[PDB]
This record gives structure tokens, sequence and C-alpha cells, in this order.
């Protein structure tokens, strides 16, 4: 059994040697003996690769003291509806250096916002990961054409990540001491958080008795939603997968059900303020 | 299309030490709330008639210890996230790791805890003779 978590994505026939390897599986065939690996002297190491990492398939299910989980329950969700805010990413596909992951391309909020990304990922050195600007190209389909000029309108990830944290903050600090991210089948969404979401144990604001909603790479330090200016990370959120209450199509026909005032424009501003939308009337009818 | 790198056993472990501020707490904090090690990490066959420094460039177990590939036994390669030096780039990725026998279980956890003297080659409280 193997998952697609940090597949790697790259079109180099070898795999690699074992001193660079990230893992036994990773390491090439020919060191492979005995359910262990040989170091071969004669054979080098490759000095020059760039290896796209897939960030498809985290799974948020740790259970460690001090750290709050992700992912709450229904009943904690209607409790916190104050803090919800419906997330939709529309990607695109690794292209030319590499092929087999999606990456963030389109960024939809409930709050109406969309933000473009330019296509970046996590490519292994022989040094390091280095996150950077990568090919990419839209999905084939014609309900994806409106992707084609997002290609080339997109923002570096160091300004994206601003703008989400300044947008979350401008919408909640009157609301929530939270976010609660409305999601609808979670794993593409979940991806994209890895560029603008950090982890950890409950912290306070570095100004207030508040909880910390933020963090700061710059200086190291925390904040609330009301006083999160500069601030590039989104600390602490939780979230929800809609998807997974049982539902049987797809997100469009179960909100039409309860709700005609939210056409699909197809953007992803609009698939969030469907995933919210039918998340208050599943939760509160 | 691509080539699968890991196993099932280490998505929780890599998934939460991917997104975290300090991903060497999370780790030391993972294992102590009972998380199983990292696992699929880079053993070598070796003749284990090796100098028993710590980090070489060829496999240098002695009868006491195991080699290991070092970027197997680094976290932030492992997570593929930033290393924690100022110029960004790893002191085991190309290098071969020697782990005693008896912390062989959690080579990214020993690499992690445990520091090599700068005189003598060998890990800190395991084989480094010097005070
Ligand atoms: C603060 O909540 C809102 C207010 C107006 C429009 C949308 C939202 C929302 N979070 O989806
Ligand atoms: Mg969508
Ligand atoms: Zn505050
Ligand atoms: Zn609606
Ligand atoms: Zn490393
Ligand atoms: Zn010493």
């Amino acid at each position: 059994n193997v998952t697609g978590l940090f597949k790697d994505c790259s079109k180099v026939i070898t795999g690699l040697h074992p001193t660079q390897a990230p893992t036994h599986l990773s390491v090439d065939t020919k060191f492979k003996t005995e359910g262990l690996c040989v170091d071969i002297p004669g054979i080098p190491k490759d000095m020059t690769y760039r290896r796209l990492i897939s960030m498809m398939g985290f799974k948020m299910n740790y259970q460690v003291n001090g750290y709050p989980n992700m992912f709450i329950t229904r009943e904690e969700a209607i409790r916190h509806v104050r803090a919800w805010i419906g997330f939709d990413v529309e990607g695109c596909h690794a292209t030319r250096e590499a092929v087999g992951t999606n990456l963030p391309l389109q960024l939809g909020f409930s709050t109406g916002v969309n933000l473009v990304a330019v296509p970046t990922g996590y490519v292994d050195t022989p040094n390091n990961t280095d996150f950077s600007r990568v090919s990419a190209k839209p999905p084939p389909g014609d309900q994806f054409k409106h992707l084609i000029p997002l290609m080339y309108k997109g923002l570096p990830w160091n300004v994206v990540r601003i703008k989400i944290v300044q947008m979350l903050s401008d919408t909640l600090k009157n609301l929530s001491d939270r976010v609660v991210f409305v999601l609808w089948a979670h794993g593409f969404e979940l991806t994209s958080m890895k560029y603008f979401v950090k982890i950890g144990p409950e912290r306070t604001c570095c100004l207030c008795d508040r909880r910390a909603t933020c963090f700061s790479t710059a200086s190291d330090t925390y904040a609330c939603w009301h006083h999160s200016i500069g601030f590039d990370y989104v600390y602490n959120p939780f979230m929800i997968d809609v998807q997974q209450w049982g539902f049987t199509g797809n997100l469009q026909s179960n909100h039409d059900l309860y709700c005609q005032v939210h056409g699909n424009a197809h953007v992803a501003s609009c698939d969030a303020i469907m995933t919210r939308c039918l998340a208050v009337h599943e939760c509160f009818v | 299309a691509g080539n699968a790198t890991e196993v099932p056993a280490n998505s929780t472990v890599l998934s939460f030490c991917a997104f975290a501020v300090d991903a060497a707490k999370a780790y030391k904090d993972y294992l102590a709330s009972g998380g199983q090690p990292i696992t699929n990490c880079v053993k070598m066959l070796c003749t284990h008639t090796g100098t028993g420094q710590a980090i070489t460039v060829t496999p240098e177990a002695n009868m006491d210890q195991e080699s290991f590939g070092g970027a197997s036994c680094c976290l932030y390669c492992r997570c593929h996230i930033d290393h924690p030096n100022p110029k960004g780039f790893c002191d085991l990725k190309g290098k071969y790791v020697q782990i005693p026998t008896t912390c062989a279980n959690d080579p990214v956890g020993f690499t992690l805890k445990n520091t090599v003297c700068t005189v003598c080659g060998m890990w800190k409280g395991y084989g480094c003779s010097c005070d």
C-alpha cells in the first residue's frame, strides 16, 4: 500500500540515490536488495534535479495534547455558525517538467472574493524543497474555459495569503474568535490550505487577551482578527466537509433543493457561497 | 501519473508536521502523545565494520549502529518544509547517518533530539568519548 501524499510528479526515469531519497520507496531500484538499500561506490548523486512533490492527500486526523483538531463535528460547527466562511479552490494541472498534481489557481470565499494565484509548487532539489512557480495548464474542459485568462492574472503566494488573512480579519473581527471553512469534497481545499495555514497549540494575541487566529513569519508573532495587520498566515483554523453529511449528488443539485437565489456563475466564490448556503439550510431547518 | 514516495502509515504524522509553525516541536509532541515514529526510512545493508562517525559520505555503521540515508532521517526533508538554518540547506541530505541500534526505531526523532560533536564526529551521549 502506497499513498498519493508527496507523490513524485517529475518525468525523471530514475529513482533517487539512497542519501537523497526521502523514503525507501523513492530510492532507485538499482540500490534495492533484501528489503534494504546498498551504497554503490561509483554511482554518484544527482546534483541538478528539480522534482515536483504532490501536496494532494493530507489527513488531518492527529490526536495531540494541546493541539486543537482542524476538522470539527457538525454540532460544534452549528455553535460557531458566525465563523462560517465557505471556501472552494479551482485548480490547474502541473505540466512540462512535471505531471500528476493540481496547483491552486482561483481561491473563492462565501464573501464573494476570488483571489488568483501564480501556479506555485513544492519542488525537491538536492539541498532542500523550493516553493516556486511551476509550469501549469488549465483543466481541458469547456466548463473551465474561464480559467485560461487567469493563468496570467495571478499574484505571488506571499501577496495572496496576506489578502486572505486581511479578508478574514475584516469579515470576522466583530463576529467570532475563529474561522470555520465550510467545504464540499475538501481534498483540494486542504491542499490549498498548505499555502496559507499554520497550526500549533492554542495561543493568545500579542496585543490583547483574545485567542490567536493569525501568524506572522516576519516577526514570529500571533494575532487575533483585530490586530492582524501585515500578518501572512491563518493560524489554527477550523473546517467541515458538507459533502460527508450523506448527500447523494453534486454540490449544485443539493444546494438547489433548498435555494433558488445563488445561481452557478462557475467561479470558485459561487461554489463557496453555495457550500455555506447548503450548510445553513441543512443544519438549521 | 507520477511515482508514490509514501506509505499510508506516515500520512497523519507528515500532514501534522507539514502544517505546523514549529515542526520539530510538533514531532516531539506527536511522539509524546503516543504517535508512532516516522517509518519508510532508507536503512542500509552494510558490513558494520565502519568508523562509527555520525554523518559520513559512505555508510560507516559499526556493530552498535544502523546506517541510513540522511534525507530519510530529516524531518524537514520528509515533510518538504523549510530547513531551520538561515541558508535553508540540509546538513543530513546527501550524506549517510549512523544511528545507535537501540534508537533505530525512530531515526527522524534521533537526529531531531541529538547533536554531533564538532571535534570527534560522534553523537553526544552515544560515542563521543571527550567531555
Ligand atoms: C460575515 O458573513 C457574511 C456576510 C455577508 C456575506 C457573506 C458572509 C459570509 N461569511 O459568507
Ligand atoms: Mg469548485
Ligand atoms: Zn488582539
Ligand atoms: Zn443558496
Ligand atoms: Zn533535510
Ligand atoms: Zn566528541
